[PDB]
């Protein structure tokens, strides 16, 4: 019938199906997954061994 | 019997701290309790005594 | 030395209120303490 059992979320999207499960879990600002993705993007090459590129040692080969 | 496998669900941010938790729901079921057995009061000293 | 500039961090939703934090991490450093000086106990007159 008429759109009486209709609702919208905080972002302006409307759901017209009373039996459709609405998405949830949007109230946790600064989500941990977002923080992990941000760390992966803004800080690449973290934990890499670059000590070899500033070594003045003429011998770069390890032998017994 | 698994209600859900091991998974992480993120918590709310109430300060300058990032929090999350890991959950698992289940229970072990043994249909025949008389088809198992246990040994009790076993003695074992692998790092034994010398002398 | 700044660990991070002025920034905005979102908080949780405990009700129909929008709330966030503003943070900055840092510390001043003086490399040569002998190149500064200060005066102490200076007297001044209020205008009359």
């Amino acid at each position: 019938p008429d759109m009486v059992l209709a609702y919208s979320d905080e972002r302006g999207y409307f759901i017209f199906d009373p039996n459709e499960e609405p998405p949830t879990g949007s109230g946790n600002g600064e989500t941990a997954s977002q923080v992990e993705l941000y760390i992966d993007l803004t800080k690449p090459l973290e934990g890499a061994d670059f000590r070899r590129y500033e070594s003045p040692n003429p011998s770069t080969i390890t032998l017994p | 019997k698994q209600l859900t496998p091991m998974m992480k669900m993120d918590l709310a941010t109430l300060g300058p701290v990032i929090r999350w938790m890991i959950l698992m729901y289940g229970v072990p079921v043994m249909y025949a309790p008389k088809k198992f057995m246990k040994y009790t009061n076993i003695k074992a000293d692998v790092p034994g005594y010398i002398g």
